[PDB]
């Protein structure tokens, strides 16, 4: 197997920074790499081919470097347009014609902001349909990395909750993450204390927002 | 006029077939490597298929024997016939022009192909009660609908400040769930009416949900 | 009067696959035991003939086609194969009768950034044993290129980025395709016996 890996998965920088996105082939691909830019909704756009050659029509601030197993894509001075996700692809990677990387999303950097944590118990309306979804909301935080651990009667839950993170806000460049812990009304009544524990860079301690079922 | 316009994507049951067309302008498809690359929602780019200038066709093992890439020299069009579709094939399919190491220089806009055995269903809207200092958050859980998208507004559009409508998450039931929260002054919990408007045009459903505070 | 397989297999300089070199073997007694028996080969596949049985078997004409591709393209040197090489560089017929001999040449053709070429673009597939050496700027679009490279106008040859650290699939492989001719003529190539 020949695998392409991109690091970091998410990168934070400000307009004007020199940004460098690393791509690593599990084995040498000597110069058979391309670099693509993709924004949400729009199609991928080829930036670099043969690991160093710049595609016609692409800003000169973009550069591709590296040969063999480790490649870099460098933006000398980050522009507002350059906030997007970047993919390195493997040309002529025999079994698939192309093998793309996991993708590096360049993000607006700003001051660390703690998440505003709220917990919403299931509505009586949803409980009338046999289901109970407890929603935990982390509002307006930075950076993206925020850990949300559900506790049901102080038992850490896993595999019955789903997370969703908004795009970086256009005004304050913060993130919001909702985590929905869904379980049957039966299972819901089988427990009492439903808590959401939030670990984040801006919090000195994990913030636990909890409620007792039926209070 | 140097464009690739694909269509034919849509929502189909598993096992059913679907044909993606890609009208080309500014280049001849019979004189090019023309490839189909797919991208699952929130995932990376996956090579699906390719057709050479000489006519030889290649496919990813993931679609081998089910997909058939072809072209119409007359219409200068690329085609991907996707027979016995599986839910794994749910992705945005980009018609691109392969140039082996010169890269995928020209991409199409991309056509979404959703393959699911989940019958189109309207969303159930549940309130996310504010209860609780400072400013408090309330919201709406838009649960168990298919397919995307679902548009959420507040107070018929009169509330946009502090609103975060999270990306939908695909549940284990094949149906999407989505959080839409808003932060508001706590003093507003006794005066301002907060009704979230959920619109799901696929299921022909509109829901205006009052969000009342808890005790 | 032994056949010169030495100046074909042990040749210092191999040719790029777009311009694959063909050596006409005639009027000699080839010993194929030196090939099928001795040397370490990543691929020695024979079609329509068995490597052991040629040591007493005459042919009117033997064609030794040598070129360089990379590891992932050695599989394309076979009857009924498709890809860059089989379509645009070196096509074998579906009824091919002969042996395809390939070996890794990372230590020979990879230095530091040796350059073998191979045809990227061609308007149609190569006929069996066809050799296209034209450097005509390939026309991908509707506007003719008129011999100047640009967008939609690409040089039809491209250098293999042969670099020592490559993966086995990317490392260079030297290929010699011995094709044996059943012509209605006097036999000029025989086994030693
Ligand atoms: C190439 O040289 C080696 C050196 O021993 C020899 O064994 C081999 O037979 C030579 N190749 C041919 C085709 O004779």
């Amino acid at each position: 197997d020949i695998v392409m890996t991109q690091s970091p998965s998410f990168l934070s920088a400000s307009v004007g920074d020199r940004v460098t996105i690393t791509c690593r082939a599990s084995q040498g691909i000597s110069s058979y790499l391309a670099w693509y830019q993709q924004k949400p909704g729009k199609a991928p756009k080829l930036l670099i081919y043969a690991a160093s050659t710049l595609q016609s029509g692409v800003p000169s601030r973009f550069s591709g470097s590296g040969s063999g197993t480790e490649f870099t894509l460098t933006i000398s001075s980050l522009q507002p347009e350059d906030f997007a996700t970047y993919y390195c692809q493997q040309l002529n990677s025999y079994p698939p014609k192309f093998t793309f990387g996991p993708g590096t999303k360049v993000e607006i950097k700003r001051t660390v902001a703690a998440p505003s944590v709220f917990i919403f118990p299931p509505s009586d309306e949803q409980l009338k349909s046999g289901t109970a979804s407890v929603v935990c909301l982390l509002n307006n935080f930075y950076p993206r990395e925020a850990k949300v651990q559900w506790k049901v009667d102080n038992a850490l839950q896993s595999g019955n909750s789903q997370e969703s993170v908004t795009e970086q806000d256009s005004k304050d460049s913060t993130y919001s993450l909702s985590s929905t812990l869904t379980l049957s009304k039966a299972d819901y009544e089988k427990h009492k204390v439903y808590a959401c524990e939030v670990t984040h860079q801006g919090l000195s301690s994990p913030v636990t927002k909890s409620f007792n079922r039926g209070e | 006029e140097v464009q690739l316009v694909e269509s034919g994507g849509g929502l189909i049951q598993p096992g059913g077939s679907l044909r993606l067309s890609c009208a080309a302008s500014g280049l001849t498809v019979s004189s090019n490597y023309m490839s189909w690359v797919r991208q699952a929602p929130g995932k990376g780019l996956e090579w699906v298929s390719v057709i050479y200038s000489g006519g030889s066709t290649f496919y990813a093992d993931s679609v081998k024997g089910r997909f058939t890439i072809s072209r119409d020299n007359s219409k200068n069009t690329l085609y991907l016939q996707m027979n016995s579709l599986r839910a794994e094939d749910t992705a945005v399919y980009y018609c691109a022009r392969d140039l082996d190491v010169y890269g995928l220089d020209v991409w199409g806009q991309g056509t979404t192909v959703t393959v699911s055995s989940a019958s189109t269903k309207g969303p159930s809207v549940f309130p996310l009660a504010p209860s609780s200092g400072g400013t408090a958050a309330l919201g709406c859980l838009v649960k168990d609908y298919f397919p995307e998208p679902v548009t959420v507004s507040w107070n018929s559009g009169a509330l946009t400040s502090g609103v975060h409508t999270f990306p939908a998450v695909l549940q284990s039931s094949g149906l999407y769930s989505l959080s839409s929260v808003v932060t508001v002054p706590s003093s507003s919990l006794g005066t301002q009416t907060y009704i979230c408007n959920v619109n799901h045009k696929p299921s022909n459903t509109k829901v205006d949900k009052k969000v009342e505070p808890k005790s | 009067n032994l056949c010169p397989f030495g100046e074909v297999f042990n040749a210092t300089r191999f040719a790029s696959v777009y311009a694959w070199n063909r050596k006409r073997i005639s009027n000699c007694v080839a010993d194929y035991s030196v090939l099928y028996n001795s040397a370490s080969f990543s691929t020695f596949k024979c079609y329509g003939v068995s490597p052991t049985k040629l040591n007493d078997l005459c042919f009117t004409n033997v064609y030794a086609d040598s070129f360089v591709i990379r590891g992932d393209e050695v599989r394309q040197i076979a009857p009924g194969q498709t890809g860059k090489i089989a379509d645009y560089n070196y096509k074998l017929p579906d009824d091919f009768t002969g042996c395809v001999i390939a070996w890794n040449s990372n230590n020979l053709d990879s230095k530091v950034n040796y350059n073998y070429l191979y045809r990227l673009f061609r308007k149609s597939n190569l006929k069996p044993f066809e050799r296209d050496i034209s450097t005509e700027i390939y026309q991908a679009g509707s506007t003719p290129c008129n011999g100047v490279e640009g967008f939609n106008c690409y040089f039809p040859l491209q250098s293999y980025g042969f670099q020592p650290t490559n993966g086995v699939g990317y490392q260079p492989y030297r290929v010699v395709v011995l094709s044996f001719e059943l012509l209605h003529a006097p036999a000029t190539v025989c086994g030693p016996k």
